[PDB]
């Protein structure tokens, strides 16, 4: 038996609203990955991360299964 | 502060023991002892929880005097000051890991786990940290985010980088009435236990709030007839003026 | 009449409040436990203790 | 009045102890961090001061660790200089414990610690 | 005569609680003194019980409030309903020092009995102060070293007057011991205040919300006024006893579970949440010294009041304008309790120096402007000429 | 006792007010009469005559002050975003 | 061992008397339990451990 909450978390991932959001997510993790390959990146004190796409998508996703959840388990 | 440094926000999961009726569920807290025992008891204490605190909340008398028994504390010395130990009993507390504060930073990397006796209530969301921290835990970090060598990242945490790795995976436990020993129902199991080690008397305090309420509230509604029947002379007492005559 | 057995002399009134708070005290009290205990079926000790049973 | 020893204190450990109810941030020096220290210039700091000002025999490191804003604790030996790294707000120590970067507008403090011999009276 | 009237004793109880003639027209807001005197019982005594439980030393201290907790029959009852009943008697008393200041219960002839009030209101805040940092929670040790840093910005006498109130270095065992037996000690004081306050309102009696003369129409405080805040009582003992019973911690910082340890800092210290007005004063002078001069100004500041309002009549119940411009102070207020939480970033800084400057210029700007413009309106209205 | 200052009330008898002349004060027992006569149509038609008048003088003081609590709450969001670093080094320095 | 300071002997005759005797130092970076000599912040030790 796998978990009730990762399933029902990929559940709500490719949705309509959640595939709007992990592309979203996913369009911030690729410009970061053009700017960690450049030159002088190592002292550049201005790194562009994406936690703010991803709290977007992990916000999502926590209101979607957080009234679901607790009927999964025994 | 960012959100970031804010750490995520803590979704409201419908727990079993939210409402002004609802009690602990007892069958969650048997299974949630058993998952601290096997998983966190390794580094974390529980030092304010007695072993008698157990008998009659989710095991019995005599699972308690064998479960304090596998431990030793310290005895008061023989008849020539040798210091002795002795198996433990229901007046004990239950033991935490580490001697002291330095041989549990020497472990764990510097960082101190702290003792979970009153996690649940010093933690701003209350359960519903306790539970996403343990299942907020995501396969890498999110893409730009170098944390330090030997900090783990979920999201909940303030701040982003927390020192504990991921210690629920599927059935590393296996639950006495068979329950599936999910990390779902793992989390669940011992966010329940850090509750009622907290809240020892959640059970008492919402049924004598019962008792409470139900009296002041109609003490209450018994009063707003007390007092406008005391009061219903002056309420409809009336008055009139006939101006009398300046000859004085 | 009503007036002249209860609420005539105090000496009865305050007695038969005292009386009415003493049968009162263990009629809610019980009619409280039952109904929190019955509100509750399934989660208590006494539930898990009789669900043990090997 | 606390008295650790002329002799205790080793080179790559970063000394963090608790003196009159206040932590002091402790570490053993080589002759080649002294020009080391103050090699930034005094333009690049938010503050002017030497390494003579502060530390006295500056091979014996002797810093209190209360930072400006807080009062938050510096990590040994992380950072962008070998010194110390204040994560409460990056505010970036060197091995002479001045701010360079981060939002702290003062540097920290240094304690009456005074040499006899043998002892240090840190008081 | 009768023997309510002719004994010693009893004739303190007859004048002050039966005989004592209220105006016959004072509505609910009258209650809040009543409240106050119950709630300052409720502390009391679930003081001493309290306290024949908890150790004072600072290994103790926080180890001796759980074990209140959890192995004192009923403690549960006690540490919350005095955790919670300390905030709620300043939420009663926020509320009676704002019937107080709309009904213009400040005004000649009661500068008496208002200069007791704000001698009592400090007592309290000093009160509720030494009782938090005796929990020995991580918000109380940061909070009372927070505090007691104040006074060394007092000039060349500042840290010998500190650590003399430290008892020592920092905030260490000396402090916390001695944070208990003052603390124990000042409700006393208190009550000996509050029996000073009831000395200076029997001279001229209390007010009553039009504003005018009550010397007409009075009844009895028996039956009459005893019977209408027992409504009260059984209120605010039914809202203290779901804030007890069903949400404890709703109030109170979730900092404070966690045992007070000087090595590492939280977060973000604040107070508890009826300090966080004046922590937000502090907070906004960007200075030390004149900050810990104008968080104690503005509890000074009503002081002022009896003579900087300048009405010939008693009260905002009949004007547009001074009722208007009260509620604006009211909702200030609230304002400056919730700057006083969020931390010290743009725009919050900006907004507690405008905030805190409204709070000042109600007494000494708003209520002389306004009150000299509601007695001219009063009296060209009338007028023809 | 001592004789103390000029107070303005005084006791049952000798309170102090202005003398009165002509002013009947008829009133019922309350054993007479009901109480409870009218907590409906004062809880419906005179709590909605009390709520008319005294309204805008909480509202508008709450509809400054709570405009202006949300419109700093959400630019104090907006310099905390990826989107406002760029106005937050110029107004924080 | 401070009173004695003063009182029957010099500072530096009891820097060399609670020197002989050794007292429970705080714990390592492991852990272990380690002794530290006397200074003049401490009592005079007791010939017995109980
Ligand atoms: C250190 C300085 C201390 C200063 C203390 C600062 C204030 C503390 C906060 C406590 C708030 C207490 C508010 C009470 C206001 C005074 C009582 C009052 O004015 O009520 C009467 C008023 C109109 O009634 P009248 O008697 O004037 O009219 C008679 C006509 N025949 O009736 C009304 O107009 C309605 C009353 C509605 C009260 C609303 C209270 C709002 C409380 C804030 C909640 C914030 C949540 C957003
Ligand atoms: C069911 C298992 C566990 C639970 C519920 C749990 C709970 C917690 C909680 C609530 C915190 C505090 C987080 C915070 O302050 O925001 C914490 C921190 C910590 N835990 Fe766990 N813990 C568990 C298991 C473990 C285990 C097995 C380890 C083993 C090494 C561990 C190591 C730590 C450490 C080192 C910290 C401190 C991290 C820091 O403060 O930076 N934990 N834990
Ligand atoms: C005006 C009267 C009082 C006020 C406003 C007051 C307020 C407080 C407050 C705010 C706390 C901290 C509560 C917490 O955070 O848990 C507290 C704690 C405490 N107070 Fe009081 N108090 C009053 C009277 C008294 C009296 C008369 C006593 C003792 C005889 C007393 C003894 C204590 C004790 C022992 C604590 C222990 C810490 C705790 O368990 O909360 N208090 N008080
Ligand atoms: C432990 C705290 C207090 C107690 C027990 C107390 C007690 C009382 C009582 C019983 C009354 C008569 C009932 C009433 O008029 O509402 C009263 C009136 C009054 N109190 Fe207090 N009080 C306390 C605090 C304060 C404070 C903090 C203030 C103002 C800063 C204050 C100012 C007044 C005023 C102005 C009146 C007269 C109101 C009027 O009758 O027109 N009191 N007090
Ligand atoms: C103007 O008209 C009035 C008016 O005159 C009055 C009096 C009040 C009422 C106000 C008060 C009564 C306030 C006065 C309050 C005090 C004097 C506080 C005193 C309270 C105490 C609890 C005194 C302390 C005494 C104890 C704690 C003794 C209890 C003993 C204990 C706890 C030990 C128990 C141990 C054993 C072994 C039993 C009004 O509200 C009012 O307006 C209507
Ligand atoms: C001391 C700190 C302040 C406390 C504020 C309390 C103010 C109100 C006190 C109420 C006492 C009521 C007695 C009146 C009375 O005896 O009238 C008596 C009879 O009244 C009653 O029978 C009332 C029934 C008993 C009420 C019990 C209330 C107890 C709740 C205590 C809550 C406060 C501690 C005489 O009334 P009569 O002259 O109209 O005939
Ligand atoms: S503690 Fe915030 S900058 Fe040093």
């Amino acid at each position: 038996v796998t978990d009730q909450l990762e399933d029902l978390r990929e559940h709500f991932k490719n949705t309509e609203e959640g595939k709007a959001l992990v592309h979203h997510y996913e369009e911030c993790a690729e410009r970061v990955k053009i700017q960690q390959q450049q030159p002088g990146y190592a002292d550049l004190e201005h790194k562009e991360d994406c936690v703010e796409e991803f709290f977007h998508l992990q916000h999502y996703l926590d209101t979607a299964t957080a009234p679901r959840l607790f009927d999964k388990l025994k | 502060m960012t959100a970031a440094e804010h750490g995520l926000h803590a979704p409201a999961y419908a727990w079993s023991h939210n409402g002004p009726f609802e009690t602990f569920d007892h069958a969650s807290i048997r299974r949630g002892y058993q998952v601290y025992r096997e998983v966190c008891a390794a580094c974390h204490s529980l030092d304010r929880v007695a072993w008698r605190t157990l008998v009659g909340v989710s095991h019995t008398n005599e699972e308690v005097r064998n479960m304090a028994e596998e431990f030793e504390y310290d005895d008061e010395p023989d008849e020539q000051g040798n210091p002795k130990k002795r198996p433990g009993k229901l007046s004990d507390y239950i033991p935490g890991p580490y001697p002291n504060e330095q041989a549990a930073r020497a472990a764990n990397q510097g960082a101190l786990p702290p003792d979970l006796s009153l996690i649940v209530k010093a933690r701003h969301g209350g359960c519903d940290y306790i539970f996403s921290l343990l299942t907020g835990y995501p396969d890498e970090p999110p893409a730009g985010v170098a944390l330090p060598p030997g900090s783990n990242y979920n999201p909940y945490f303030p701040g982003g980088s927390i020192a504990m790795a991921r210690v629920l995976f599927d059935d590393m436990v296996e639950y006495e009435d068979g329950t599936p020993a999910t990390t779902s129902q793992m989390a669940k199991d011992v966010t329940t236990f850090l509750n009622w080690c907290a809240e020892p008397e959640h059970d008492e305090r919402k049924r004598l709030g019962l008792k409470t309420v139900i009296i002041l509230s109609s003490l209450y509604l018994l009063s707003i007839w007390v007092k406008k029947f005391k009061w219903a002379g002056i309420k409809t007492r009336k008055f009139v003026f006939n101006p009398p005559k300046p000859r004085k | 009449s009503l007036y002249k057995t209860f609420f005539k002399r105090n000496a009865v009134f305050v007695g038969t409040i005292f009386a009415g708070a003493f049968v009162f005290q263990t009629v809610f009290d019980t009619a409280i436990t039952s109904w929190y205990e019955n509100h509750n079926k399934g989660k208590l000790w006494k539930d898990v203790k009789a669900r043990i049973a090997a | 009045k606390v008295e650790v020893n002329l002799a205790a204190i080793p080179l790559g450990k970063n000394v963090v102890v608790k003196w009159q109810g206040k932590p002091v941030f402790i570490r053993h020096r080589t002759p080649h961090e002294i020009q080391e220290a103050n090699s930034v210039d005094m333009s690049a700091l938010k503050d002017p001061q030497t390494d003579a000002d502060r530390v006295k025999d500056p091979q014996w490191l002797i810093m209190l660790g209360i930072c400006t804003h807080l009062g938050c604790v510096p990590i040994g030996e992380a950072g962008d200089f070998g010194g110390w790294f204040c994560p409460c707000h990056g505010s970036h120590y060197d091995i002479s414990g001045r701010i360079r970067k981060g939002p702290a507008p003062l540097n920290l403090e240094i304690p009456a610690y005074e040499f006899d011999g043998d002892k240090v009276i840190v008081g | 005569m009768a023997f309510r009237k002719s004994n010693v004793y009893l004739s303190l109880v007859n004048s002050y609680i039966i005989d004592s003639p209220q105006p016959s027209s004072i509505n609910y807001w009258w209650n809040m003194g009543s409240l106050l005197g119950l709630c300052l019982v409720i502390q009391i005594v679930t003081g001493i019980f309290m306290a024949m439980h908890y150790s004072s030393n600072i290994e103790l201290a926080f180890s001796s409030v759980e074990h209140i907790m959890r192995d004192v029959h009923n403690g549960y009852i006690l540490r919350y309903l005095h955790a919670n009943g300390a905030s709620f008697f300043f939420m009663v008393m926020f509320m009676h020092m704002a019937k107080g200041l709309y009904y213009g219960s400040y005004r000649s002839p009661r500068v008496t009995l208002w200069n007791v009030g704000v001698i009592i209101f400090i007592l309290t805040i000093a009160t509720a102060f030494l009782g938090y940092c005796c929990v020995y929670g991580q918000m109380s040790h940061w909070g009372a070293t927070v505090i007691t840093n104040l006074f060394s910005a007092i000039p060349f006498v500042g840290n010998d007057i500190v650590s003399w109130l430290w008892g020592g270095f920092s905030v260490s065992n000396p402090t916390i011991q001695r944070f208990f037996a003052l603390h124990y000690l000042v409700p006393f004081i208190i009550a000996a205040m509050v029996i000073m306050h009831l000395m200076a309102l029997h001279i001229h009696g209390s007010s009553n919300p039009l504003g005018i003369t009550g010397n007409l129409d009075r009844i009895p405080m028996h039956s009459y006024f005893i019977f209408k805040d027992l409504v009260t009582v059984f209120l605010f003992m039914l809202i203290l006893a779901l804030f007890v019973f069903y949400s404890p911690n709703t109030l109170g910082h979730p900092d404070n579970y966690i045992p007070g340890n000087p090595l590492v800092t939280p977060a973000s210290i604040v107070p508890e949440w009826y300090l966080l007005p004046f922590y937000a004063i502090l907070r906004s002078i960007p200075d030390k010294l004149l900050g810990v001069i104008t968080m104690f100004a503005a509890i000074l500041v009503l002081l002022v009041l009896p003579f900087t309002d300048r009405s010939v009549v008693r009260g905002n119940t009949f004007k547009v304008l001074s009722k208007f411009f009260f509620f604006i102070f009211v909702f200030n207020f609230v304002l400056l309790g919730q700057i006083g939480a969020c931390h010290v970033e743009v725009p919050y800084v900006l907004m507690g120096q405008i905030a805190t400057f409204i709070y000042f210029a109600y007494f000494l700007i708003i209520v002389p402007v306004i009150s000299t413009i509601e007695n001219v309106l009063f009296y060209i209205g009338r007028v023809n000429k | 006792g001592p004789p103390s200052g000029k107070t303005y009330m005084g006791w049952w008898g000798h309170m102090g007010g202005p003398k009165q002349k002509g002013i009947t004060s008829y009133a019922v027992s309350p054993y007479a009469q009901k109480p409870l006569q009218g907590i409906f149509h004062n809880a419906v038609f005179n709590s909605f005559r009390r709520f008319k008048s005294q309204f805008l003088y909480v509202l508008i003081p709450a509809g400054i002050y709570w405009y202006w609590w949300k419109n700093g709450n959400e630019y104090n969001e907006f310099l905390y975003s990826k989107a406002g670093r760029e106005e937050l080094e110029r107004v924080n320095v």
